[PDB]
């Protein structure tokens, strides 16, 4: 059973740096600045038809669209490379390029030198946005929701995906690569079950991931393949829809089909909850992982029916974090935390019922 | 003494007639010239000797008493001639077959007489008493032959008695049943009424009682016969005995006159106010003319003829006053000596008995066929009195009471006209070599009919004044072929228009509005207007498939065209579907046509060709239209799918069009705009320019839609190399306000010839056009990544080296503006 799109909203991400999101609709596309909450255009359903996928390049004019939903103008194997800033009579003039495969696109990932193709069972990367080139093709396990991140990095061009073996990583630096030649992509053994959702920080350092079980967030270090921290949402299995770093890489978030985002320290891991048999000193020698295992410093509550991406606002103060979640039900919520674990709603949208302010 | 010596004596007692020479009521007082004086008044055929044993118990009624003294008794026997006081008895009974037997076997010499007074026989085939009276002198059903001074030369040649009578006078034939209905006869003086030859009744010429009577009267006067009921009423009297109520003989009834004024009237008998048929008709003194032959059994074996001849009679038809007035034909025809004439033939054939070669052989098919005619060779009649009206008083008389008649005789008949030369009084006649045609009921099946016409004609000929004198350029013009295969269950009225003028020029517009064709659409036109009985007026429908083949048109007027010449070849407008409806389908498949241009706007132009140059001429042109007054919905839906439309041309000649043009609801083309070779050579393309204006966009989308808009060549260049403004190129895509571009791979490459010399071309443009104007948000973008190679200065030096402006909602141009929407800011590249 497909769920029907609630609200049209088929495809919800956060560009690059988070400060702005996309939204892929039954109506087209939609684009909103996150900090302050505001539309910055859309393309309509005229321009485009029903959209599966959108992904932004940064804050540019650069968007790869993908067709899906119920009245798509463009095929579901087709990459199209709108160009807002480009003067046209015809939606058409400001469609520069197109990537076409042989089997459905499951996600579009940007970088300013590069673009990321993924299918169920490979991923191709070109350069991009000048004079686009296949440059690698890689073979993945059944990716079905086509898990794949990009570091943002001018530093670092490391690409993360699921690893053959189940709930292995693969990592690779593309800098690193020849172009057509096989770097030997670096594996993690992540995970005993498939991944679910898996994020880079920005300087590309860690690795975050979790699995179908989604009761551990698993962080490794990308250059040692050390395992640094093993974080626990909670007891419970819970479908994970998003992870992400902070911009700083001091606090992880994490959204789940729980209808709640968790917020971990990553740097001071010490204002992770830890749990009560952990003061209770080592009676036994069975109970090792549980005590170990650090608990969400804060967390908030969302619509549960709703699936939700997370992100880390921009800093407001020395000592106040926010947090933003964007729901598939067309619901904005920022929050604001602090190092004490307090946790409070800062600002709640319904961000589809922004219209443009052509009143100034 | 009154010395009654004389009785019923021997003699052949005739079957109906019984011969008995009976002096009664007269005192026979007789007291080789031997005269003895008498009185044979009496002599009485009570005849009904055959019917019912004699008829004894009702003896006829028509008998003699006191009929003629004949006292003198001159001669004797021996030319036993007899100078009397009796005319003669007429035998009421049977004329045909009884009468004529008796009188056979009667007569099984060469004696003459000499009669007084032209008894009034009244044989119906007490009234035979009143002939007997008069020949002691001597409303209907008084058949009359009273000669009142008789000069009856009973010439009685008995040597099989090949007789003969000449008379000096004429008989009063009312001849009707056994309202003046009847023909009145009237000849009376010898010349006058020179009566010749009435009875035979003799085996010697035939061989009823095979007459063979050559009744060839031949006068030479007036002879008015005044009043003719009926033709019919005449054919069933003389076929059978008769058969009208209150309401091996070959007669040659050969009349020939210079004068004898005559009456005609149709006939329209109820067996098979007046008679609608040409209400008033006369062919007053006129030739005697109605010169017959017939017979006496019914339904003739051998065909029945009605001929007729005149000069230049004056016969009043239809009088008001006659449509035609005189035959006025001197159309001398053959090497030797001629002078033709008009004549009237009729062919009646038995009930039931047994585009030049086209229209011609179908309707001589169908004169083979006879249950009525009508024919006439007029050869330059075209007559018409000074009081008549083509336009009207023939379509009120003659189209209407023409076929409504009582068409059958013993309704499939024809028609048939002949003229050399034609007159349309009140007007272009133009009338050479015409006729008419018509036929009823083709083979026999009510419906099926062959309706024709032909001439040969000069095309357009104005009227008031002067002629405005058109065709100054095998077959024949106005051949308008119609054919009719209408259906009586269905009860409507069909046509199939074959029209076809060859070579015409069907213009009648002389004044700047319409005018003289006003006056041709208010005398032409009038659909077959038919209040006659059998025809309750059908719902009129018409489906033309008309071939206006080389219609040429060149003498269309306006304020102030310049000579124009506009050579069509083929005119196709087959409408094959109905024209009066809402929708009407018009293949108008035309077959290369052309145009050619005069020499100076201001009205007078002369040239060395007046078939000038070519200017706009067209391959083909299938403007399909559908009419809906392609499933399209909107009204009037003018689809004109033009194939294409080749255009050549010199800075002058374009020039000097334009000034012409100047001085003097989808519409959906999908058609190519021009293939233009366009002294200079320069071919520019403009392929399916799908121009459907007003197609939808809410208001007059008027999409230019260019598939293709390649400006194939410009300067002095003739090959194409790629100039811009599968493509697509809707430069002109409107809303209600809007434009585009086709983002093509390379537009501008201007390195041919001269990039101004369409400047220069502009310049001799406005040297020629004298008066040259022009000299939501837009968002007209050029949106074309330029691969170029003063502007035009700047294009030549560097011959990509430019950039699209995308002018998203700029509104630079207003129209005027345009300019200085292109003027914003500042680009340049490479």
């Amino acid at each position: 059973m497909t769920q029907q799109p609630l609200r049209g909203v088929t495809s919800l991400r956060f560009n690059q740096d988070q400060s702005c999101f996309c939204c892929a609709m039954e109506t087209g596309v939609r684009i909103y600045n996150v900090e302050p909450l505001m539309e910055k255009g859309h393309l309509d359903h005229e321009q485009v038809g029903s959209m599966g996928l959108v992904e932004m390049l940064h804050r540019s004019n650069l968007l790869a669209l993908v067709g899906g939903g119920s009245s798509p103008k463009f095929s579901e194997i087709s990459v199209l490379i709108w160009d807002d800033a480009r003067e046209g009579k015809d939606s058409k003039e400001k469609l520069v390029l197109e990537f076409t495969f042989t089997k459905p696109v499951l996600s579009v990932r940007m970088r300013h030198d590069k673009i990321v193709i993924v299918l169920k069972n490979r991923i191709y990367v070109y350069s991009f946005p000048d004079n686009p080139r296949k440059l690698f093709e890689f073979d993945t396990r059944d990716n079905p929701k086509g898990l794949c991140d990009l570091c943002p990095s001018l530093e670092k061009q490391l690409l993360v995906f699921p690893g053959h073996k189940c709930g292995s990583l693969q990592l690779v630096d593309l800098a690193s690569t020849k172009p057509g030649t096989s770097s030997a992509p670096f594996t993690i053994n992540a995970h005993q079950s498939d991944i679910a959702c898996v994020s880079l920080n920005q300087p590309g350092t860690v690795v975050a991931s979790a699995s179908q079980k989604g009761t551990l967030i698993r962080l490794f270090d990308t250059q040692s393949k050390e395992k640094l921290v093993e974080l626990r949402r909670g007891t419970d299995p819970a479908t994970l829809y998003c992870i992400n770093f902070s911009h700083d890489s001091s606090f992880l978030c994490a959204s789940s089909d729980k209808g709640t985002v968790h917020i971990f320290a990553l740097k001071d891991t010490r204002l992770n909850r830890r749990s009560a048999l952990a003061r209770v000193g080592k009676v036994g020698p069975m109970i090792g992982q549980y005590v170990d295992s650090q608990w969400s410093l804060a967390s908030f509550t969302v619509p549960a029916e709703s699936a939700c991406i997370c992100a880390f606002g921009r800093n407001t103060s020395k000592n106040v974090n926010s947090v933003i979640a964007i729901c598939v039900d067309g619901t904005f919520h920022k929050y604001v935390f602090t190092p004490d674990g307090n946790c409070n709603r800062e600002a709640f949208d319904v961000y589809l019922d922004i219209c443009d302010d052509d009143d100034f | 003494d009154t010395v009654v010596r004389v009785e019923h004596s021997p003699g052949d007692g005739e079957r109906g007639v019984a011969v008995e020479v009976r002096v009664q009521r007269l005192e026979y007082c007789d007291e080789a010239f031997l005269h003895k004086l008498l009185q044979l008044a009496g002599v009485r055929l009570h005849y009904e000797e055959l019917p019912a044993q004699e008829e004894p118990p009702e003896p006829p009624l028509q008998i003699g008493s006191c009929s003629g003294y004949m006292e003198l008794m001159v001669k004797l026997k021996q030319k036993l001639e007899v100078a009397g006081q009796l005319g003669s008895l007429h035998l009421l009974l049977t004329p045909r077959q009884l009468q004529q037997l008796q009188e056979l076997l009667s007569a099984v010499d060469s004696l003459l007489k000499m009669t007084l007074g032209g008894v009034t026989l009244t044989l119906l085939q007490l009234a035979t008493h009143f002939f007997t009276e008069f020949d002691a002198t001597k409303p209907c059903s008084h058949v009359r032959l009273t000669g009142t001074a008789v000069q009856l030369s009973w010439e009685l040649r008995t040597g099989r008695r090949t007789t003969s009578m000449e008379v000096h006078f004429g008989q009063l034939e009312v001849l009707e049943c056994l309202e003046y209905t009847e023909i009145l006869t009237f000849p009376g003086t010898r010349p006058c009424a020179h009566l010749r030859h009435t009875q035979i009744l003799r085996r010697v010429p035939k061989s009823a009682c095979h007459c063979h009577s050559e009744l060839a009267l031949d006068l030479a006067n007036f002879q008015a016969d005044v009043e003719l009921g009926a033709l019919d009423r005449l054919a069933a009297l003389l076929r059978l005995a008769t058969v009208p109520a209150e309401p091996e003989q070959q007669t040659v009834f050969r009349l020939s006159a210079p004068r004898a004024t005559l009456r005609l009237r149709f006939p329209i008998a109820d067996l098979r106010g007046q008679a609608v048929r040409a209400e008033q008709l006369r062919l007053e003194l006129s030739e005697p003319q109605f010169r017959s032959e017939l017979s006496s059994g019914p339904g003739p074996p051998v065909p029945t003829h009605l001929e007729l001849t005149c000069s230049d009679l004056h016969g009043i038809y239809e009088d008001p006053v006659p449509c035609l007035r005189v035959s006025k034909a001197l159309d001398p025809k053959s090497t030797g000596r001629k002078y033709f004439l008009p004549q009237v033939v009729v062919t009646v054939n038995p009930q039931s008995s047994s585009d030049p070669e086209e229209m011609r052989t179908f309707q001589s098919r169908t004169l083979a066929l006879s249950r009525c005619s009508l024919e006439v060779i007029l050869p330059s009649v075209h007559i018409f009195l000074p009081s008549k009206e083509v336009y009207e008083s023939i379509y009120n008389r003659i189209n209407n009471d023409l076929l409504m008649w009582e068409p059958a005789d013993l309704s499939t008949f024809s028609t048939l006209v002949t003229v050399l030369k034609g007159r349309i009084t009140a007007l272009v006649l133009d009338m050479e070599h015409g006729t008419l045609f018509s036929v009823s009921q083709y083979c026999g099946q009510p419906g099926l009919g062959y309706f024709c016409l032909e001439a040969e004609k000069a095309t357009l000929y104005h009227r008031a004044q002067l002629a405005p004198t058109i065709y100054p350029s095998g077959p024949h013009m106005l051949s308008t072929a119609v054919r009719i295969h209408l259906d009586p269950h269905k009860n409507v009225k069909e046509f199939l228009v074959t029209l076809r003028l060859h070579k015409a020029t069907l213009r009648h517009y002389m004044a700047l509005p319409e005018q003289s064709w006003h006056s041709q659409l208010l005398e032409f036109l009038d659909v077959l207007d038919d209040p006659v009985l059998g025809y309750l007026p059908p719902t009129v429908i018409t489906i033309l498939h008309t071939h206006l083949f080389s219609c040429s048109v060149d003498y269309r007027p306006l304020y102030l065209p310049v000579r124009v010449l506009i050579t069509a070849e083929t005119f196709t407008l087959s409408s094959n579907i109905i024209m009066d409806t809402s929708t009407f389908l018009l293949r108008f498949i035309l077959d290369d046509s052309a145009l050619y241009l005069s020499d100076k706007c201001e009205v007078e132009t002369l040239d060395l060709r007046r078939d000038y140059v070519c200017v706009l001429d067209v391959d083909l042109l299938e403007l399909v239209i559908k009419t809906w007054k392609k499933l399209s919905q909107p009204l009037f839906e003018l689809r004109c799918s033009n194939n294409v439309v080749h255009v050549h041309s010199c800075a002058d000649s374009c020039a000097l069009l334009v000034n012409l043009l100047q001085y003097v609801s989808t519409r959906v083309v999908l058609r190519e705009v021009s293939l233009v070779w366009h002294h200079v050579l320069m071919e520019i393309q403009l392929s399916k320019v799908s121009f459907q204006h007003e197609v939808y966009r809410p208001l007059s989308r008027q999409v230019f839609i260019v598939q293709e808009l390649e400006v194939r060549d410009r300067l002095a260049s003739s090959q194409i190399n790629k100039f811009l403004y599968s493509n697509m190129l809707t430069i002109k895509a409107l809303h209600v306000c809007c434009l585009r571009v086709s983002l093509m791979p390379l537009r501008l490459n201007v390195d041919q010839d001269a990039l101004f010399f369409l400047k220069d071309f502009f310049t001799s443009l406005v040297a020629g056009i004298n008066p040259v104007v022009p000299g939501r948000e837009f968002r007209f973008t050029s949106e074309v990544p330029i691969w170029l190679d003063t502007f035009a200065g700047l294009l030549i030096g560097l011959a990509s080296e430019l950039k699209l402006k995308r002018l998203c909602c700029r509104h630079g141009l207003l129209g005027v503006d345009k300019v200085l929407g292109y003027a914003l800011n500042e680009w340049l590249q490479d």
